[PDB]
């Protein structure tokens, strides 16, 4: 997936591995590497109006 | 503000505020943003 990876304070237990919200949208992920708290968010978009 | 006797300083407006509202008005806005907010338009800045 395409998003903006930023620092996240979620308090994951050691067996949570993917995050989620509201409406089912992974805003956070543990990396399959030495373990770090990613957070997920779409980079920025809107509308045109001339 | 003399009308007659009678008093109209709860419904006319007081410069005492940024917001030019009467008191009515005041207690109208404040019962009905129990969900309305004060949102700054929710800009891109949303990524805490
Ligand atoms: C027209 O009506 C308004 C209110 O409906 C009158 O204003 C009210 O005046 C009374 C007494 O002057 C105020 O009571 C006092 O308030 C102070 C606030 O610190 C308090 O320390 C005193 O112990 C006392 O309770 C009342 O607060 C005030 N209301 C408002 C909203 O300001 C006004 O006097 C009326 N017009 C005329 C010509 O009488």
């Amino acid at each position: 997936g395409t998003g903006v990876l930023t620092e996240s304070n979620k308090k994951f237990l050691p067996f949570q591995q993917f995050g989620r919200d509201i409406a089912d949208t992974t805003d956070a992920v543990r990396d399959p590497q030495t373990l770090e708290i990613l957070d997920i968010t779409p980079c920025s978009f809107g509308g045109v109006s001339v | 503000k003399y009308f007659g006797g009678f008093n109209f300083s709860q419904i006319l407006p007081d410069p005492s505020k940024p917001s030019k509202r009467s008191f009515i008005e005041d207690l109208l806005f404040n019962k009905v943003t129990l969900a309305d907010a004060g949102f700054i338009k929710q800009y891109g800045d949303c990524l805490g």
